[PDB]
């Protein structure tokens, strides 16, 4: 019992996006599908509502116009399409079963999607040190798009480490700094950003 | 569009503590109020629908109440797992909406930040651009106010902060706020200092440095 | 395996007008009414309203629960039908009914 939610979309504004949600263990069509998204750091906004039996819609106002809910019955997934992307349409978006009796409520959830909606076009971060009970680190800065991992001595330092959250910059890129109270080793944070296929390992110097 | 209105914001509580949690719908929505529970980087979980009911394996450490317009969940005897923000949702009708959100931290014994101030580096300053950076590591409660100075002049506009979730050992929060300024004026002014107030500090510390 | 609305009484102080589904979907409500026509009249509904004559057995706010039988004057006689509603948008959609009751 499971839905199973289509990969990380990356859109430019004005475009579109079209997210999957594969069920599996139930029988699909007994239930509705509702959409939910959730900015970064914000709560939970319902999108829109689909019966997965006959393909009647409800779309949230705010919406209505851009966005597009359907089913496939065949395969047991579900799909929404969103139009005339924004910058505030970057968000998780997640798919669950709607399955109250005559209420409506959602007790099967996908794990989300990240839609990123950007001008800003993939970037590998510029790693910069921040030079050293003592305190040093490592700011990670000017990427694009999240997610971005950092690692201190490849795994092992694990201990009082703190990786921020990003934050998204008036540049449109990313950037987040981990930090690590260490005694008064070597030290280099490892950075790893999917995306652009980059990884830097860098050393923190007196 | 019927509005859901969540009450606190933010509970406080130690563990074994009784809390409750209050949803008010806009208008009647029959006993048709679910309750969630999300944990960072997680997809929401149902609690409790209509209003009562527990789904099926959800500890009875949790319950609710409320008819017509107002509704509780209460978390008796809170656990490590049970901490974590909270939506209540109407399910009534369409538009379905969402409340938003309360979240339930750990309370602990006041702890004071401990403060370091981090320059740019010649590297990033090679680049154009120049980013001062303040930790303020290991603290509670959660508020804290970061000031910048650059040469005793308060700045407003150009810095961005980012916070931590609470930590699972010790339960405090730590804070990263950057400065960033272009190379040509980092270069034009001389000393640059975080100034940090909280609950926890008799008087403001400041870190500077003077380049 | 398609659900089915079970009158068990052709024919029925507070009468009682028995209804039992055989399945929880196609998710949606359980609404009676007196006659069929374009003119049926509601009596009672699982989503929404206040219904003070009438009243149910078992507690319809469980989502596992498949009893939707109800304890409702010579003016109360005609035909019953439990009507099963599956969720639709802007209104719920008539998805089976039971074959009728008659109220003498």
């Amino acid at each position: 019992v499971q839905l199973v939610q289509s990969g990380a979309e990356v859109k430019k504004p004005g475009a579109s996006v079209k997210v999957s949600c594969k069920a599996s263990g139930y029988t699909f069509r007994g239930y509705g599908i509702s959409w939910v998204r959730q900015a970064p750091g914000q709560g939970l906004e319902w999108m829109g509502w689909i019966s997965a039996y006959g393909g009647e819609t409800n779309y949230a106002q705010k919406l209505q116009g851009r966005v597009t809910m359907t089913t496939d019955t065949s395969t047991s997934t579900a799909y929404m399409e969103l139009r005339s992307l924004r910058s505030d349409d970057t968000a998780v978006y997640y798919c669950a079963r709607e399955a109250g009796s005559s209420w409506y409520d959602f007790d099967l959830w996908g794990r989300g999607t990240l839609v990123t909606v950007s001008s800003a076009s993939t970037k590998g971060p510029s790693v910069f040190p921040l030079a050293p009970t003592a305190a040093l680190g490592c700011l990670v800065k000017d990427y694009f798009p999240e997610p971005v991992t950092v690692s201190w001595n490849s795994g092992a330092l694990t201990s009082g480490v703190h990786t921020f959250p990003a934050v998204l910059q008036s540049s449109g890129l990313y950037s987040l700094s981990s930090v690590v109270t260490v005694p008064s080793q070597t030290y280099i944070c490892n950075v790893n950003h999917k995306p652009s296929n980059t990884k830097v390992d860098k050393k923190v110097e007196p | 569009d019927i509005q859901m209105t969540q009450s606190p914001s933010s509970v406080s509580a130690s563990v074994g503590d009784r809390v409750t949690i209050t949803c008010r719908a806009s208008q009647g929505i029959s006993s048709w109020l679910a309750w969630y529970q999300q944990k960072p980087g997680k997809a929401p979980k149902l609690l409790i629908y209509a209003a009562s009911n527990l789904q099926s394996g959800v500890p009875s450490r949790f319950s609710g109440s409320g008819s017509g317009t107002d509704f509780t969940l209460t978390i008796s005897s809170l656990q490590p797992e049970d901490f974590a923000t909270y939506y209540c949702q109407q399910g009534a009708s369409f538009p379905i909406t969402f409340g938003g959100g309360t979240k339930v931290e750990i309370k602990r014994t006041v702890a004071a930040p401990s403060v370091f101030i981090f320059p740019p580096s010649d590297e990033q300053l090679k680049s154009g651009t120049a980013s001062v950076v303040c930790l303020l590591n290991n603290f509670y409660p959660r508020e804290a106010k970061v000031q910048w100075k650059v040469d005793n002049a308060l700045q407003s506009g150009n810095s961005q902060e980012s916070v931590t979730e609470q930590d699972s050992k010790d339960s405090t929060y730590s804070l990263s706020s950057t400065l960033t300024l272009s190379k040509a004026d980092y270069e034009k002014h001389k000393v640059y200092a975080c100034e940090v107030t909280h609950q926890g500090l008799s008087s403001p510390v400041t870190k500077s440095f003077n380049r | 395996e398609e659900l089915q609305v079970i009158q068990p009484d052709k024919s029925v102080e507070t009468a009682t007008l028995r209804c039992t589904a055989t399945s929880l979907i196609p998710v949606g409500p359980i609404q009676w009414f007196r006659g069929a026509g374009p003119g049926r009249e509601l009596i009672y509904n699982q989503k929404e309203g206040h219904f003070p004559r009438v009243t149910t057995v078992s507690d319809l706010t469980k989502r596992n629960n498949m009893d939707f039988s109800i304890r409702i004057t010579p003016a109360d006689a005609g035909t019953y039908y439990c009507v099963k509603f599956r969720k639709g948008s802007p209104d719920d959609v008539e998805f089976k009914s039971g074959a009728g009751t008659e109220l003498s």
